[PDB]
């Protein structure tokens, strides 16, 4: 499930179209998880170990990020492409 | 016999569905306003986690 | 086919 259902899920979504002029296309193509990652209060990244979310009555979770590319056409082909990355 | 993996592919692709209205909605409003929209705060992750 | 990261790659960003 997460090595192949995930990605074919994510390719498999339609891609999102956006009209007012100005075209905004967004498009899902590569997907990312960290380790199983805890994030304190002030937001610290620390390797939680199973044991600790039994403990503290956590989540044992990771992370899950995807790369969006964003084109947005202005009625004139300025194809603005952006890329966000680890989102 | 549906294990964990197609399961859990239902729940993420309802879930996947539903992030992907919420960003579509919150661009449309920030397009009919007349103004480029933010990617990042499209996004909302506790629709999935 | 999904990649992973490592800890570091993780930016600061979910504290900001």
């Amino acid at each position: 499930f997460i090595q192949m259902s995930v990605q074919r899920i994510v390719e498999d979504a339609p891609p999102i179209d956006l009209q007012a002029p100005p075209r905004y296309l967004l498009k899902f193509e590569q997907i990312y998880l960290s380790k199983p990652t805890h994030w304190e209060r002030d937001g610290a990244p620390s390797p939680m170990m199973p044991n600790e979310a039994r403990l503290r009555n956590l989540t044992y979770s990771a992370p899950l990020y995807v790369d969006i590319t964003k084109t947005v056409i202005k009625e004139g082909e300025e194809q603005l492409q952006t890329q966000h990355q680890k989102t | 016999l549906d294990l964990a993996g197609p399961l859990l592919a239902f729940l993420f692709r309802g879930m996947f569905k539903n992030l992907l209205k919420e960003v579509r909605i919150y661009a449309q409003k920030f397009i009919d306003r007349g103004k480029d929209f933010n990617l990042e705060l499209a996004i909302k992750t506790r629709i999935i986690s | 086919g999904v990649k992973l990261l490592d800890i570091s790659e993780l930016d600061m960003v979910g504290a900001g």
